[PDB]
RNA sequence: UCACAAGGCUAAAACCUUAUGAAACUCCGAAGGGGCACGCGUUUAGUCCGGGAGUGAGGCU
RNA sequence: UCCCAAAAUGUAACGGAGGCGCCCAAAGGUCACCUCAAGACGGUUGGAAAUCGUCUGUAGAGCGCAAAGGUAGAAGGUGGCUUGACUGCGAGACUGACACGUCGAGCAGGGAGGAAACUCGGGCUUAGUGAACCGGUGGUACCGUGUGGAAGGGCCAUCG
RNA sequence: CACCCCCGUGCCCAUAGCACUGUGGAACCACCCCACCCCAUGCCGAACUGGGUCGUGAAACACAGCAGCGCCAAUGAUACUCGGACCGCAGGGUCCCGGAAAAGUCGGUCAGCGCGGGGGUU
């Protein structure tokens, strides 16, 4: 159950790493897979798809994914992990890492 | 009286009285002034006294209960171990707990059904009546 | 060799050496590897810098001073705050 | 296969016998759940196998082998031993079983004049106790080896036995009246 | 957790009002004690290396 | 292990209680997923608990065994793949009169699971143990009585 | 912090929690919808997971009300107690001097401080 989202964000062990953290909310059509430095109560980059997706809801997939590693890349973010809610790692939430992995 | 299960045996030490009010359950009742063992047959005396003197309606409540291991000398010994349960069961009663309270009976009915229970106990003891409320 | 138990029971000769207890306290000078507590389960939680041992022990990753943290009561925690 | 007189039929009726305001307020049908309870008296290697083939017939699904909960009490209990045979239904799986039932199972039973309809699970639930089993449309004695009994138990989105009770009878439900 | 006092209640377990006991019970919890840093002070010991020991029956409050 | 033990540690008794001299190639590594005991109402064997269903439900369960601590964001319960139940070491501590005993970041060689951050040098922890002497077995080729071999020894490993 | 609001995530684990009453929908979010394959249920697309609208905000979520329950909790006095000094054959007890609970009572709360993105002020 809500168990999974704590069990994946508890097993990132936060600023033991230094790394930053990515978060995806891929429970919906609409993501924030959001980029949050460990320590500062603060978010860093950031990449949605509530304002414009160009059609796109589940295929948008890379694209946003894509989008984050090139706004991540701006600010200089080289060294991040990421945090799944309760998904899976396959489809979706997969696609938005392996666009990003590519996308720098 | 014994108790029905628990762990065997005890040990000893003593301070003034912890949850023992006045009033409850009866209109009088009766308060230990020192502190004491009171033994199972030493309530069941007390019992049995005032029972008699109500004759009828058994309107007498016990509020000590021997919870409590007392040991003892089986003929002489001290080499070899730790000694027997059996001996007998007590109640800790330090001043100010109410040991037995009284319904229904007279004033009178009741100094004299105390009186007689007084002189089974082995310590200095005092009648009481109302006024006290803490919780109710 | 008679019917009677082999085992007479009622004994208490029986106990053990044991050990135990915090080692080092909220305000100390710790080099890396310093032993902070030894406990039977997670009394207190390894924090931020301090990891822990096989046997529940928490010792120190890197140099600093000792700072306690407790969390309510039963989620409590050792962690280091370098003087650097 | 039905789903839609379940609407045309319920869905209105229930908005007009009540006062429902929304589409989805509206009692539905969540899950039917057939439950076997064999073992205890018999505890069968063979009995496990022949359970299977006379569900997996009736449901058209792979039954659940539901063990034990390792209880060692006086009598005949203990650890991990297959006891009683689960199978869930949902969707067309339900509504092929359920339609299996009151227009072929339900009429095909001995001694019947329908079920009991006082309140059962209090907050809007149904449970159905089917006494036999040579009843059935795909069970008859021709492939099976001896006779037994089953229970199924129907779950609803209903807040109440009364709203229950309304959405089982218009949907085609035996009462002793 | 275990033990337990008067009553309610129900088909006794539970549950409710009033009421307690606890080395091996604890929702709480002192005074004290212990470690560390500092010495605002006042003192005067300590540590380490090497020679020689004796003592390892204690007694009362 | 618990109590005695006087809220640091330690502390005696022919003081109060109880367990150990093992077990597990999965009960280990890792990666995934799952969440308990009990009650009430309702249901075919049954009818006291029970296989099911729905409400309540920090744990009243579980953790191979004793207990205490601990633990559901799992240490509980399922599965996939795997043996890190590795070799060479050990910054710095704990603890002991010593001899022992414990925890250990990090470095190398080779790996295992994972997409990855990573994690792994046995098991949630605290019991399952036995110096040294003499000898068994596998390796190694250090000594070897003038020299070169060999017998014998030494060194790792391990058994009694 | 333009003022509101929604979705993510956090410090903070009850003064943050529950129940009960209500406001919310086409912005967001949920169910819903179908699913043959990726991939998945020791049985079932309940769950994971894939393809999308309507329909409905029902249920869930979000916000707002309220002190019925939880939770927090004084002041006073007390228990106890460091130190000082005593009584009693004893169990036990006292006086001075500082430290000072627990329970209860008054009363307090239907939280508070962030970072990011989304949508509105016709
Ligand atoms: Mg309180
Ligand atoms: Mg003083
Ligand atoms: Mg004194
Ligand atoms: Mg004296
Ligand atoms: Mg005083």
């Amino acid at each position: 159950r809500r168990k999974l989202r704590t069990r994946r964000k508890v097993r990132t062990t936060t600023a033991a790493s230094g790394r930053l953290r990515l978060s995806v909310y891929r429970s919906s059509k609409h993501i924030y897979a959001q980029i949050i430095d460990d320590s500062r109560g603060q978010t860093l980059a950031a990449a949605s798809s509530a304002a414009l997706k160009s059609g796109n809801k589940t295929d948008t997939a890379a694209a946003v994914g894509k989008a984050l590693a090139a706004a991540a890349a701006e600010k200089g973010i080289k060294q991040v992990v990421f945090d799944r809610g309760s998904y899976k790692y396959h489809g979706r939430v997969k696609a938005l890492a392996d666009a990003a992995r590519e996308g720098g | 009286k014994r108790t029905k299960f628990r762990k065997q045996f005890r040990g000893r030490m003593t301070g003034d009285a912890k949850g023992g009010d006045y009033v409850a359950f009866g209109d009088y009742g009766l308060i230990a002034m020192e502190p004491a063992w009171i033994k199972s047959n030493q309530i069941e005396a007390c019992r049995i006294v005032m029972s008699r003197h109500f004759r009828r309606g058994g309107k007498i409540y016990i509020r000590i209960f021997p919870d409590k291991p007392v040991t003892k000398k089986p003929a002489e010994t001290r080499m070899g171990k730790g000694k027997g349960a059996v001996e007998y069961w007590v109640s800790v009663v330090k001043p100010g707990r109410v040991m037995f309270e009284v319904a229904g009976v007279t004033e009178e009915q009741a100094k004299e059904a105390f009186r007689l229970a007084g002189h089974k106990l082995p310590i200095q003891t005092k009648m009481v009546k109302r006024e006290v409320y803490d919780e109710a | 060799a008679h019917k009677k138990g082999v085992g007479s029971s009622k004994n208490g000769r029986d106990s053990n050496p044991k050990y135990l207890g915090v080692k080092k306290f909220g305000g100390e000078v710790v080099k890396a590897g310093n032993i902070l507590v030894r406990q039977r389960g997670t009394k207190f939680k390894a924090g931020q810098g301090v990891g822990m041992g096989r046997d529940h022990t928490l010792f120190a990753l890197s140099d600093g001073k000792v700072v306690f943290i407790n969390k309510g009561k039963g989620a409590r925690f050792i962690s280091i705050e370098a003087a650097q | 296969q039905l789903k839609t007189k379940y609407n045309d039929q319920v869905r209105p009726a229930l908005m007009q016998q009540f006062g429902y305001s929304s589409v989805m307020a509206v009692p539905r049908i969540e899950k039917i759940v057939v439950n076997e309870g064999l073992g205890s008296s018999k505890e069968d290697s063979k009995a496990i196998d022949k359970a299977a083939k006379e569900l997996a017939l009736i449901t058209l699904q792979k039954p659940i082998i539901t063990k034990a909960k390792k209880s060692i009490s006086n009598f005949k209990l203990r650890q991990g031993m297959p006891v009683g045979i689960k199978v869930t239904l949902r969707g067309e799986r339900m509504y092929v079983f359920l339609e299996k039932l009151i227009n072929i199972g339900l009429p095909r039973i001995r001694d019947f004049r329908g079920i009991n309809p006082n309140a059962f699970d209090g907050r809007g639930n149904y449970n159905l106790g089917i006494k036999e089993q040579l009843i059935f449309p795909e069970i008859t004695y021709d492939m099976v080896d001896k006779t037994r009994g089953m229970d199924i138990t129907i779950v609803t989105t209903a807040k109440t036995d009364e709203e229950a009770r309304a959405l089982l009878q218009s949907m085609g439900l035996p009462f002793r009246k």
